[PDB]
């Protein structure tokens, strides 16, 4: 029921942003997404996001749930194979891998099973998941970014609450498409706030007037900014439940 | 029967063993009780693991290390070991051991100069040890502190949703008590509670329940107005903490602060004047 309010030790600090730029740095440089892999392919993980997605987004998980199962689902799929016929069990225990670390109440086997194989071979796929990455499951998330963003862009501490829900539920859905995977955690950020920004303004400055900082903030290109602000824009538009 | 290790325990369950890879040192071995047909691996475990290893490229001196994890598995269940290396004493064994006077002022200064570096490192990466009480703190031989037992922390991110419940009763902060939110500040007044504990060699509120505990601190801390107040219920914290050189006692009170938004911080605490007479 409590919720996380703003704590000046994990979000005002200028030196977490710094932190969160440098533990990006710690994952693997994605030049071609799901490359080791056989059978599925970029289509097949399109379906299956959208599904993992609809899962968090129904059962009111915590934002930061699906980003994280995502980016375990990704690593997963760099030491280990996947086959079509069994795509959706693997999806599905990330999911509950990452609900059972960034949410406060996990979701269950008896949940995931019934919506959807037996539990064992669920409770199989998590255990065999867990050890592949040799359980270092965690990682930087783009939507960990957001709070650091709009502080360092030194937007009025008022604004949050919903820029946070905006910008988050923005973020979420872009990361279904494929293109997104491949970009930094901070850039994907970066991007959702501009566009969340820009439509539906409301008592703000135009997105215009955080291009300039972004750039000096993340140390990126004002020209590479412009360019993630469109296509995370475009890869929200891309959100279908007709696919499944 | 104990695979690459040598294993009658020290503390599922924690025991002191060797390894047999190495030129045969020494690691702590936890092992995980995980019931047949639940939910899988215990949510308390993957946190934990997750932590430690997202952070160990960092080799932090103040936390604790993790090696490896076993996993082993028709008949059998789980059987989950993790290696740690290991630390000959935690505080509390440590604090019962010292000989007379207690522990010398200057090991007070610098044992909390290193938690609160230890502290220092996790907030500035989002986490939080919601659990630190002097058995989750480690000491080695060189008098070296180290946080162990992560199974509660986590990466901290607004709005998102907690439990109302974290740390034992005796180190929780009044933000849990009064059921509000918590965040980093919770790790402080921990802080608070064991560097009254390291002085008095006894814990300073020990309660039988969440109400009588939250007795007890407005016992010390005072009842504060309305303003630091998110009709129930001072004597100088020195009369429970006798031997504390005055600038100790600022910091102390600093983090016995009741209200969550002005208590102090890791960083800024590690540049309170008490420390400013360290060795180094
Ligand atoms: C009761 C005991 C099991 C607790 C101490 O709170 N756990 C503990 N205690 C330790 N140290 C210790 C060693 C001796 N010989 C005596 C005491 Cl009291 C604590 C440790 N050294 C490494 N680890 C792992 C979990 C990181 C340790 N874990």
């Amino acid at each position: 029921l409590n919720r996380a309010k703003i704590d000046s030790t994990t979000m005002k600090d200028p030196r977490v942003l710094n932190n969160l730029k440098l533990r990006e740095l710690l994952l693997p440089k994605f030049t071609s997404l799901w490359e080791i892999q056989t059978e599925v392919t970029v289509d097949n993980r399109t379906i299956l996001l959208t599904w993992m997605h609809l899962l968090c987004e129904s059962f009111e998980l915590d934002k930061s749930v699906f980003p994280l199962s995502v980016s375990i689902l990704d690593r997963y799929l760099c030491k280990k194979q996947g086959t079509k016929k069994t795509l959706q069990k693997i999806g599905a225990a990330c999911v509950l891998i990452g609900s059972k670390i960034r949410t406060v109440k996990p979701m269950t086997v008896s949940k995931l099973t019934y919506l959807s194989f037996t539990n064992l071979e669920l409770i199989n796929q998590e255990k065999d998941i867990l050890e592949a990455l040799k359980w270092d499951t965690e990682a930087v998330l783009a939507t960990d970014f957001l709070i650091p963003l709009c502080n360092a862009l030194k937007i009025p501490e008022d604004l949050w609450p919903q820029l946070y829900e905006a910008a988050s539920t923005t973020i979420c859905k872009a990361l279904i498409q494929p293109n997104i995977a491949l970009l930094s955690p901070g850039l994907i950020c970066a991007g959702g706030l501009l566009t969340t920004i820009e439509t539906d303004n409301t008592n703000c400055r135009p997105w215009t007037c955080y291009l300039e900082d972004l750039s000096s903030i993340l140390n990126f290109s004002t020209n590479t900014v412009r360019t993630v602000k469109d296509q995370v824009s475009e890869a929200f538009s891309l959100y279908d439940l007709e696919i499944l | 029967a104990d695979q690459q290790y040598e294993c009658a325990e020290i503390g599922g369950k924690v025991f002191k063993a060797r390894d047999l890879k190495n030129g045969g040192r020494f690691v702590a071995l936890k092992r995980v009780r995980v019931q047949t047909g639940e939910e899988g691996m215990p949510l308390s475990t993957i946190r934990e693991v997750a932590v430690l290893r997202h952070l160990e490229t960092f080799e932090h001196p103040n936390v604790v290390r993790l090696f490896d994890v076993c996993t082993v598995s028709t008949d059998r269940e789980t059987k989950l070991t993790l290696v740690f290396e290991h630390v000959d004493q935690d505080l509390t064994t440590y604090l019962d051991k010292v000989p007379e006077p207690g522990v010398p002022t200057e090991t007070i200064k610098d044992m909390m100069f290193q938690l609160l570096r230890g502290l220092d490192f996790l907030h500035s990466h989002r986490v939080v040890h919601r659990d630190l009480k002097p058995q989750n703190i480690l000491v080695t031989s060189s008098g070296q502190i180290k946080l162990a037992d992560f199974g509660l922390a986590r990466i901290y991110s607004f709005q998102m949703a907690l439990t109302s419940v974290v740390v034992t009763l005796w180190y929780r902060a009044p933000e849990v008590l009064l059921q509000s939110s918590y965040a980093t500040p919770v790790d402080l007044w921990s802080v608070g509670c064991i560097f009254a504990e390291m002085f008095r060699r006894k814990p300073l509120f020990r309660g039988s329940s969440d109400v009588d505990q939250l007795g007890k601190i407005l016992d010390v801390i005072g009842l504060p107005g309305e303003e630091d107040w998110p009709q129930a219920f001072a004597q100088p914290i020195e009369k429970f903490v006798t031997d504390i050189d005055e600038l100790g006692k600022d910091l102390l009170l600093k983090c016995l602060t009741f209200n969550p938004a002005k208590r102090i911080s890791a960083y800024s605490a590690l540049s309170h004047p008490y420390f400013q007479d360290l060795e180094r």
